[PDB]
């Protein structure tokens, strides 16, 4: 599976973006749903954003990409397990609370290429 | 009254009642645990029960079990395993069991309403504690 | 929702990213289907590039808004012009021919979709 | 259509990341289904991932396809195929073990899909 | 032979097993009650794995079963309780569940054949007198 | 990943996780029995679950149960009896109803997939072979 | 129910046939499925027979009918109850294994007459 | 359509085997729905028998009618009938009990039956 | 699969028993559908026959494949065939008039049966 | 109740009502054996009415069709059209009623797994009444 | 020239051909009920084939059949089932009766899919019950 | 055969035979019309089973009922059924008649056969209804 | 008529006219043997096509096929997957067997929902297998 | 696409081939004749592949295999397909039009297009027969 | 056995069979090449059968023909018909049954879930033969 983090760049955080990252594969991989060795994360930090019309904004963002074939519990227990292990990472940011996400993906199976080199 | 609405309370009052005996077969830690839990299918039933009318479990709860299951994990060591090692681990081994057929039921429900996405989250990640917990009793 | 802007380069707008997203969120509340303090928005530039294989220098803008499901098409369809429409008028030009704009619109998941306030 | 290509900081290519777009245009273009000059890609370079949960330094690249919808099966799992050995060629290596390599291949909503050229 | 047919008697079978087990923690006036139902199970198994055939319950012991449950609605007071308060009870609450499940598959064959009206109505009062005995046993 | 086959599979690891509370009533010989029954059982779980991919049990576990089967009866003779005359039996009970249960599931997907016949046999003959062992706690 | 077993003229068993032929009505009888005075069984030796093209060979072959009305469990039971009882009494025949093998079928209830003299 | 009539040795018969058959075909003829030519039986005499497991003499008789298929129920039922009538008539008696007689009607494929006449 | 030929004890044959069950199998083995050691065939010559209710002395031989399920009827046709040609050139003749030679091909319920070899 | 047993006993009723118009243009064993016809047909329809939970005719009485088949075929040369004599033809009437109640017999064996017995009894009963009528009209 | 109502008329236009040829074998007084019952089926005919177009018979022609049961139900005691045919005319009657039903049959599924012939229906029933009567009377007389 | 087949069948026999009795009702010019019927109606019975594999009666049947439909129409000027015994035999024929009809229309709405037969039952359903009229007429 | 009686005739005929082709690459034994393929198949086109009204291939027909495979089935010996098309000549035969074996899966839908051909599908069938040895034996030769 | 839009072009592609392996054993006046089908072809591809939107094969395409047909038919007199290598070609490409017709029909019957393209492939496999037979008789 | 796995079987030996043919009309490095194609094919037919069960083409073998597309196409110019010459029409021909082919493989690929591997081969497969005819063309 694929994470992707992208906090903007007025985000605090309580630990460094690699300290994060390792949490999140900690909490994937306490899923039962993957191998040890694919889980791949990656932590962005987004300089040109904007939140809304209105006022100092920050925002964190993660989209876990898996591949299909799972049930909507399990979709769903990842997408809150990781929203639990992001949101405890933020210190704050901006003027108003701090709003964290997680999107769930599910990627096509048949057509996915995967090779080791 | 929908006929998947009703067998998926049915089996979560069955599944808080194979808690309710497991109970008396745990310490004062898991005891505490599993009437929480209790209390969380309760508020499961609320919600299916009602179609989504009445509010269920919070993100609290599912961030509440991950938590323990954390906690639990990290005191865990297996290989392959048979159910029911000691009496009081059996026990839950049971209710782990159940808790997974409430998960199929509640499932058939959020495929065909729309509603219990958390819930079935929730007892995902209950059978996946019951699991931890009953082991811990065995190592123990 | 959110959406991703990502252009090239040597992409020259007629303005910053800064006033580009503020237009675009514009847009996309006007469109009646979002919460003001939902819309997230982001720019990115983009260093290794290319567009096709001939050697003319391109330029392009591509954007991508992620809704949650559960809408019609008329109105993704419309948030997809919408947006294009604001992204085509912020382009000054760039390259050699051209600049391609395009917005991507899909939909993310409702029910797994987890979101909480720090 | 597509291709963004995600390589960690540490992954060592053979190539340049100008070149390996260039031959991954190539080799999308000659699958028949794209036009030459609708090709787009962009090569990312992470420079804060992990990879599992052991501590071994690894390296990874992925790549993601986003096409328009409406194609069959084989199609898409032969592009996929073909970027995927494209990819592969390129790795020299990186980290202290074997580097993965993937691609996604997905489809855009075709009818909400927007396009402009300025 | 039908499908809903053999799936009922298999419930109802599982439900007079697990009686059997409740009634070794109960004492001799529940226990002489529980065995009366084990007994009436048997009779509703017979109707309905003879599709009507058979004669099964007779309306007297529906009506036994509510004279019980009068009789202990007068001696039990209730606010929300969760399921097992006692290990006793606890069993009692499991076959209330369990006879929930035999209604659900006893009313499925109601409504495709036309019997067992009566079969689920004493399930149902079955039901309720678990539920009450089950407290009685928390409360004294 | 078919709705049958998960069913299946969940119904057997819920009548393993039942025998493996029922070995702690029972003594050295039953339970060293049950035990061979509990990793049987995991072999049909992986045959169902793969679909046929991974081979279960061999005909020499369908003919140990039959052994055991004709060990038993020889020692067992019944007129109507109710279940659970004993604690220890009542737990029995309870598994054979399970199995029973177990093996619905377990010929629904037969029908549809063509798999799990000797799974089946199996189930049905565990099913006898608790029957006996029930009964034999409580003669002896 | 008729259970017929046909064995070959060189195939040595470990009893007489009249052995083997109670201890299979006693392996039916135990199945449940069938009333004591009802399974008539029968035993054929065949003095004319060959298996394969190729080397001396024996074989037990018994085939069980049963009236219809009966699941898959039940079926495939009775034949792996027959099977090993068939398998126990052989000793041997030929310069290889034996093969032993038991067929149940159904036999139309609706049109099967039955009578008592 | 074959007909197979087993008896044990036991069993004593009102008339010969070859009486008996006759009696069959007759009786099967009558029934209209087959040639004269073409009803096929034959009797067999089991010495290796046993009924049940109780130690009681006993005998039976059994017999097996194969017809082609395509037949409807009731002459299927019929067909039964007027033989197992016929057998039973022609048991004197056989062992220490009842003697149980019976008739099995069943059904062959007809499109892969194969017929020739040398 | 199982063969069983039965024929009258008039049936006057080419060859012995043994060399048409040896042709049987050959022509069964031909047909690729069967393993060789797989093959059993067996011979039974008939005492107690009748044929019709005509006073005509016949002869007839009979067979019946027994295989198990799950082959097309194009296989099961074709089996017949081949056995019934087999069958019926190695007929010398018997009784008064052509010999009916006839074969049936008949499916054993594959899930059910048991086999094992000591 | 169900449309298909309530339509073969109909037919049943329609054929013993025919078979009690023929039975006065027959002599008297006819007469006779068509008595016992009626009774044998109104088991029948007790059998069938209840869905199987009454017994209906034994085997006896198949076997008592087929011993009076076989003692008249004995005595018929057996194309003719129907309704030699004024008295055959009430019987080859109430024959081919008896086809049409075969039919919605078979319809119900079929449905619901009851009157094979039944079935096979008035398949019987055709042949029979076809050969009654033969007789008459040789003799 | 929907199914039903075809083979629903064509049964009352057999009916009615069969009451024909009993009313031959009966008394001056039957021959009066039956000639009425004949004419009442035509009106019945009528309002099927035409899919309630057609107005069919009035109450008062099944008010008519309840008294004629009546005055026959005072003259008829049977114990226990009886054949049909005691007489030749009564079997006549019985085999009229059992065409009733049969049209019956028919009516009945005209009135469950169009929602007509409900009066029909109760008609024929009532015949049903005055033919078995007749028939009855014929033998005990 | 399939199940209209059948019925159908049963239903054309069941037809024939309640012609065989009218028959002996009739006089010798109508009983030799009756029995040519019947002889056709067994042609006809043949092609339906057969399911249309035998050939059925041929144009000349029907053209011959149609001669006989108009004879008879020229002697013939609301009645109940069964005027007379002997006309109500006829009539009773005639709602058989078509009620043979109807199974032979299923018949040939599923399978394309008996077209021509039933024409002629159509036809004959038509002289039935003249016969019986002019029994009661003469 | 029938879309399955019409696709099979269709299959048939385009097996004919490859057999038609392959005939010109083989000897004269092979040749006639390969004529008179085609005259059988031609007598189950009638069959097909005439939904059983018109007989087709008589049994002797299956039991020459079957004396011919005897006859190859002496001369071929293979130990191992060979690919198809050894020699040209081999390669034209390899085709007709997989139109053969194209042509019987439409037989046999048509046996399936129709009742006949039955034994067409067994020739065809017996075709498949012969054309696999012939092929095999010019390899060899 | 739609099943039988691509089966149909799938197969109409297969006939295109086969004629052109065809047209390498015929003579200068036939192989222009096979090459005018193959351009015919391709034009009927489009219509089918696109639904209808663009234009197919004019009129005049049928009115010119018409014309060959009568002039080859003037000119032919059972026998078994492949006389001689050369005719055996366009036997099989006589098959497999035939097989092209089958799913251009099925598109006909589901869309409402390709009428024209049907009647035209139907007088191609005509034609392909004769040119058969003439080259047998030369 | 189920019928898409059976047609699908079918249709790749046939299409195997072309190739046979083709084979012995091109030279020796396209014979090479058509060899590795028939063996290939071969794999394919055992993970179509079985229903997934036994392994098919590694991804090598969409490499590989992906490589000898990239080589040919270098030397093509790419409207003409098919057939340019005798030995390029073997290879249309063969193109066509591929697609033919690829067709049927999708239909198992969408019941089953097996095969996406093979379709993308077959597809590549179909654009190899289209290039190597022409290239005998040209050449």
């Amino acid at each position: 599976p694929h994470l992707v983090i992208e906090a903007t760049a007025n985000l605090r955080l309580e630990t460094s973006p690699g300290e994060l990252l390792e949490q999140a594969n900690k909490a994937l991989f306490a899923s039962g749903q993957f191998g040890e060795a694919d889980i791949k994360s990656r932590f962005v930090t987004l300089e040109a954003y904007r939140q809304g019309t209105a006022v100092e904004r920050a925002y964190l963002h993660a989209c876990l990409s898996i591949l299909d074939g799972r049930d909507i519990a399990t979709r769903t227990l990842l997408g809150a397990s990781l929203c639990a292990v992001l949101a405890e990472a933020v210190a704050g940011g901006g003027e108003e609370g701090v709003q964290v996400s997680v999107e769930v993906r599910e990627m096509e199976r048949l057509s996915y290429a995967k090779r080791v080199v | 009254k929908d006929s998947p609405i009703i067998e998926a309370n049915g089996t979560l009052d069955e599944l808080t009642s194979f808690i309710g005996e497991a109970k008396h077969y745990v310490d004062e830690e898991m005891k505490g645990i599993l009437e929480e839990i209790q209390n969380d299918i309760y508020k499961i039933m609320g919600e299916i029960g009602s179609k989504g009318k009445i509010e269920g479990i919070s993100e609290e709860r599912i961030a509440w079990l991950l938590k323990l299951i954390l906690r639990y994990m990290e005191m865990v060591n297996l290989s392959f395993v048979l159910p029911g090692g000691t009496l009081e681990s059996a026990k839950l081994d049971v209710c782990r069991t159940i808790a997974r057929r409430a998960l199929r039921k509640v499932l058939t429900v959020t495929r065909e309403f729309g509603i219990g996405a958390e819930a079935a989250a929730y007892l995902l990640a209950l059978s996946d504690l019951l699991f931890l917990l009953a082991r811990v009793i065995e190592i123990e």
